[PDB]
DNA sequence: CAGCGAGAGAGAG
DNA sequence: CTCTCTCTCGCTGACCTCTCGAT
RNA sequence: AUCGAGAGG
């Protein structure tokens, strides 16, 4: 329904498998440096650290996932309020925070929703992604494969015509608009 | 690569190939149209003058 | 194998043990960070039995390593040898006791 | 029959077996230069037409369009069109040669007008192809 | 031949029975793993070898 | 006997009925048919209105439902006449349907304009051949 | 009526299907030697059953007489070659 | 999220069989996964069964 | 395959085709043979490209 | 054309029909298969060139 | 290693040692609240984990058609229906040890003879 | 497209039989094999030319031109 | 898809 | 300190033959 | 021409 072109969100776990300072960090679509998931959750509004971990992890029992999460919580203790999390966003004041908020509404998980006040659903999905990353890291689950046919979608003639038709219709409407701007009289 | 290393060549022909038991291993069976199309320059000699006259 | 040594399966096993890089990670089931207030008295019953085993004896914090028997048997190293290796790598900046 | 070759009964081929009508359609349209200048479909005039193809126009009718039933092979010109040039040899040949390998009998010729208005001609030549040594089966 | 066909089917069956016995042994976890070789790796080699030898 | 289960031979009857209902190329036609029936309306309803405003005011152009003509062509310097696929292929002319939108223009303080000619998939609902009988198809010179 | 259903690949992952209707029918032995040896499905629960196995095959493959009795590469070669093969393309 | 997912899945299946749920739309539940993904999406090849 | 049960390392699921070409192949067997043949054709063309680069 | 064997001099024999004809044996160095394979013939245009093809 | 947070704010507790009585107790940074430590383990690292051998065991797992059903029977409730699966953990080194889960009574009985740990 | 005159292998004329053959299988509800035997196409080649042939001229005849 | 290559970059002399 | 071995993000390349379309 | 697509070994 929105613009067809894609925003791709990456959440990655830094460090070799046998290392200290393993961090789970996600790239915002418009931001140069991957920000820690805790900072994203704080800008999202999920401030409590246990609440962030509960968003990420849906089972109280498993200790290992929480232990991997703890270093990222250590990055998160430095920024305990949403305003500062939005502050440390991008490169260039309240303008920076505002840019962060607009990015959060439209750029990050646009497919769930691009409207405001749906930040909690986006945060739950982000925690689901972090959980998937950890399950692959835990080796409890294997990495997803690209070859699976259910992941493959075959565009037929109708959709292919639809993309060009929308492009041509946009160009023709734009042309009609140029004519209207050109002449006040007719 | 496409010109200096390798060139399209005059006096070149190509055909679908089938094999003849009677035809000898060294020889090649060339269709009559191919043989007519392709030419070899031969300088006229006292030896070949009669043959070449009749060929022409 | 060395010249004149064939059918020496155990010599090949010793050679294999020597060449094969073996790390504490390979033999360790688990690493545990415990807090033991008293060097003499450990919260772990097993560690208390080990403390009893040595009449001879810093930080209260303890690192507890559990290592698999079968991998230790596949490897040439004895448990005392493993604890040894840890000790001379540590320089005595850290103090190690090994179970039998 | 060696190396996947095959032997086919000449008697069974003489009676129609594996015989294929091959139809080839050649198309040319009048090309409008604009400014009231148009390519013309006519049998070319040798003095008027420069660099004409070395093929027989005798099969070609007055109109520059061949007629069904004519036998054409090699360089016989199936479609005849001339291009005005911006005064001797004023026209330049747009005639369409038949492809060199084909022998054919003209099945049909279609002349129509396209959406812009230019004249279209499509010449369908008909040959019958009989199994010959080396044809893939 | 029918008799030979029955012998072929019986060979296939004997290889299949050996495969299920090795699978059961793996399931029992009472198995000998080659050094530097995962238990699954060894199981895969044994089954592959059994089936290949049976076909031959 | 209704309660008795099917056999493998009975399955082929289900396959037969499936193919009489759908046909081999059913997927292509279904995609094109959906694109005509519903996608065009959504395409125009998205970004439907385009407004410039100067208070010193605003001019709005909204779009009603798209209408797709049954495919036909107007010969240049000729009357608009129905185009049929056999004639289209012989003509070297594109099979084409008119695209007309009801357009409503308002000024903030006109018939059906024809936005363009869209190619039509053969055997589409919009194409005549889908409705036509086999004998009609023979007359139309498109093979049954 | 709900007798037949449409399954996506992702939906196919959740389901367990049977190639043949007869296999779902309970089986409690002599056999003709020539018929191909088929393992009993050994599976308790079947959500669905395939309409016919032959439908996995494409159109050109469906033309091949006995692809089951031949090497699959040959079936691919013929599926390519049959498009080259001459025939009556249409009555018109 | 939802609880008692099997009852909802039986209802959804019966709805598809009736046809109120689109026959095309594909609903997948994996119990061990504890996930249910419903796809109204186009471009998925389906097989009749 | 969707017909096979989960976690089946049995030879039929793993793709060993007991039946001969003469006997006929079960649908699962045919699909597995098709996987192998597809790998073969891919191997053919792409590995010829690699080998020709080597040869040059 | 993997080999010098793939390009070999042959003695012309002119045949009626349209296919190039070659002996059954000479297929193996050529990698020739009589189904639809197409082979190329080049004609020398100089006496020295002809001698090079014939002698080597 | 159970992880704890201060009750009031749910931010993560930090370990703390009182030297005079040699006792370990966890204190939150956000709020001065501190609590004694029930178990004296700051951290546990398992190089090898048997965890995840049984993943997401639900009653509803008994219903799934894909999972196979075993011949064998659980000693505990003596159910005959049971569903057996290979270990969910996907590892470079994995044991082909079947884990059988009861359909009735929710008893999980590992095939392996060597280890009986839960 | 039309009934072949003769079986390719032998050359035995088969064009005389076809019409009758069709009528026979319809007239008596006879199986195709008995009809071919009454026709006298005892060799399976002469049999093959009639059994395998499809008469496309009817479809061509349907086109009005 | 190495890569071998200039260009950093702590780093263990 | 430093010049160096370590770690980079680049570019760079990867058998003919025959139709047919478009521009 | 250019670009593409298909095909044969
Ligand atoms: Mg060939
Ligand atoms: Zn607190
Ligand atoms: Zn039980
Ligand atoms: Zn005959």
């Amino acid at each position: 329904k929105g613009s067809r072109f894609i925003s791709t969100l990456q959440v990655k776990l830094y460090g070799r498998e046998g290392s200290s300072a393993r961090t789970i960090k996600a790239t915002l679509p418009y931001i140069k440096q991957d920000i820690p998931i805790v900072i994203i959750f704080r800008a999202l509004g999920i401030i409590p650290d246990g609440e962030i971990l509960e968003h990420i992890c849906y089972d109280v029992n498993d200790w290992q996932m929480l232990e991997m999460l703890k270093p990222c919580v250590e990055d998160g203790f430095v920024i305990q309020d949403r305003e500062t999390a939005l502050d440390f966003i991008g490169r260039r004041k309240e303008k920076r925070i505002q840019y962060a908020k607009d990015i959060l509404q439209k750029e990050f998980l646009p497919h769930i929703t691009q409207l405001e006040g749906f930040e909690s659903r986006k945060a739950f999905f982000l925690g689901y992604m972090i959980n998937r990353l950890l399950l692959c890291a835990l080796d409890r689950k294997d990495q997803d494969d690209r070859d699976h046919f259910g992941k493959k979608r075959l565009d037929l003639a109708g959709p292919l015509l639809a993309q060009l038709f929308k492009t041509l219709f946009k160009k023709l409407t734009k042309d009609i608009f140029r004519y209207m701007q050109r002449t006040v009289e007719e | 690569r496409g010109n200096l290393m390798g060139k399209r060549v005059d006096f070149s022909a190509r055909t679908v190939i089938s094999g003849d038991p009677n035809l000898e291993l060294d020889q090649v069976g060339v269709p009559k149209s191919i043989a007519k199309t392709l030419t070899y320059p031969e300088v006229v000699t006292p030896y070949n003058i009669d043959r070449l006259t009749q060929l022409v | 194998l060395e010249p004149g040594h064939a059918a020496d399966q155990e010599q090949a096993k010793l050679i294999r043990s020597a060449i094969e890089h073996t790390t504490l990670k390979s033999v360790t089931i688990a690493s545990e960070i415990y807090y033991d207030p008293d060097p003499r008295s450990t919260v772990i019953p097993e560690d208390e039995e080990i403390i009893q085993l040595h009449f001879s004896l810093q930080s209260p914090w303890l690192l507890r390593l559990e290592l698999d028997r079968a991998a230790m048997n596949d490897k040439d190293l004895t448990m005392g040898q493993v604890g040894e290796r840890i000790k001379q790598t540590f320089k005595n900046d850290l103090f190690v006791i090994w179970s039998e | 029959n060696q190396e996947d070759s095959m032997i086919m009964n000449q008697s069974s081929i003489d009676r129609g077996l594996f015989r294929s009508l091959f139809f080839r359609s050649y198309m040319d349209q009048e090309k409008k230069y604009g400014m009231s200048i148009t390519e013309t479909f006519e049998k070319p005039q040798r003095t008027n037409t420069l660099r004409m193809k070395h093929g027989t126009y005798d099969k070609l009718d007055d109109d520059g369009l061949i007629a069904p039933g004519v036998r054409v092979s090699g360089e016989d010109v199936i479609i005849g069109k001339t291009t005005p040039i911006s005064a001797y040899h004023s026209k330049r040949d747009a005639s369409t040669p038949l492809r060199s390998t084909e022998n054919g009998i003209v099945d049909q010729v279609l002349v129509t007008t396209n959406q812009d208005g230019l004249k279209f001609v499509k010449v369908r030549v008909r040959t019958t192809k009989i199994p010959q040594i080396g044809d893939k089966f | 031949d029918g008799p030979t066909m029955r012998e072929i089917t019986e060979t296939i069956a004997e290889a299949k029975k050996k495969v299920l016995d090795v699978t059961k042994e793996a399931q029992a976890n009472l198995l000998t793993a080659k050094h530097g070789m995962t238990l699954r790796e060894s199981f895969e080699d044994n089954v592959v070898r059994f089936l290949n030898e049976a076909r031959d | 006997d209704e309660s008795a289960p099917i056999t493998a031979e009975d399955s082929w009857a289900v396959i037969s009925a499936f193919f009489r209902e759908k046909g081999l190329v059913s997927q292509q036609l279904d995609s094109f048919n959906q694109f005509v029936d519903y996608t065009l309306q959504d395409i125009i309803c998205e970004d439907s209105t385009l407004i410039l405003e100067q208070l010193a005011r605003k001019y709005e152009i909204s779009f009603g439902k798209i209408y797709v003509t049954k495919p036909m062509v107007n010969e240049s310097d000729g009357v608009t006449h129905a185009l049929y696929p056999q004639e289209a292929r012989l003509r070297n002319l594109t099979y084409s349907s008119g695209l007309f939108v009801d357009v409503k223009k308002r000024t903030y303080e006109s018939g059906k304009v024809f936005i363009g000619r869209l190619p039509i998939m053969l055997r589409s609902k919009n194409c005549y051949l889908s409705e036509a009988t086999e004998s009609d198809l023979y007359k139309l010179k498109e093979c049954p | 009526e709900g007798l037949v259903e449409y399954i996506d690949a992702e939906e196919e992952e959740s389901i367990l299907i049977a190639m043949q209707p007869e296999d779902l029918e309970p089986a409690e032995l002599d056999v003709d030697p020539a018929k191909r040896i088929r393992v009993s499905h050994h599976a308790t629960t079947f959500t669905h059953c395939e309409i016919h196995p032959s439908m996995i095959l494409g159109v050109a493959a469906s033309i091949i007489p006995f692809p089951d009795h031949n090497q699959s590469p040959r079936n691919t070669y013929q599926s390519a070659m049959g498009k080259q093969a001459m025939g009556v393309f249409l009555t018109n | 999220v939802h609880r008692n997912p099997a009852r909802l899945m039986e209802t959804l299946r019966t709805l598809r069989r009736k046809g109120d749920i689109n026959p095309e739309v594909s609903m997948i539940r994996d119990i061990r996964e504890k996930e249910l993904k419903i796809f109204t999406d186009a471009g998925r090849v389906y097989r009749p069964l | 395959l969707p017909h096979f049960s989960k976690d089946d390392y049995s030879p039929e699921s793993k793709g060993f085709v007991e039946n001969s070409y003469l006997r006929g192949l079960t649908p699962q067997e045919f699909f597995f043979h098709a996987m192998g043949g597809r790998e073969g054709l891919i191997d053919t063309a792409v590995k010829t490209a690699e080998t020709g680069y080597i040869q040059r | 054309s993997l080999h010098k064997m793939s390009m070999m001099a042959h003695r012309v024999k002119v045949i009626p029909y349209s296919t190039f004809r070659l002996n059954l044996s000479v297929t193996s160095p050529y990698n020739a298969d009589f189904d639809g394979d197409e082979m190329n013939l080049h004609v020398p245009q100089s006496e020295e060139t002809r001698a090079e093809l014939s002698q080597l | 290693t159970t992880f704890r947070f201060c009750r009031d704010c749910n931010n993560m507790l930090y370990p703390r040692e009182d030297k005079e009585n040699n006792r370990l107790l966890f204190e939150c940074r956000t709020c001065s609240y501190v609590e004694e430590a029930g178990s004296p383990l700051v951290y546990r690292h398992e190089l090898i984990t048997n965890i995840g051998e049984t993943a997401g065991v639900v009653q509803d797992i008994g219903s799934d058609p894909t999972l196979p059903r075993s011949d064998r029977e659980c000693p505990k409730c003596h159910s005959r229906e049971n569903v057996f699966f290979q270990s969910q953990q996907r590892r470079k080194d994995t044991s082909m040890v079947l884990f059988f889960v009861c359909l009735s009574c929710s008893h999980i009985f590992t095939s392996d003879q060597k280890n009986k740990r839960t | 497209m039309i009934v072949p005159v003769r079986c390719f292998s032998c050359g035995k004329v088969v064009g005389d039989k076809w019409e009758s053959y069709l009528n026979l299988l319809q007239e008596d509800e006879l199986d195709e094999g008995t009809a071919l035997s009454r026709l006298g196409l005892k060799r399976y080649c002469c049999r093959r030319m009639i059994l395998t042939h499809v008469d496309l001229i009817e479809k061509f005849l349907r086109y009005n031109p």
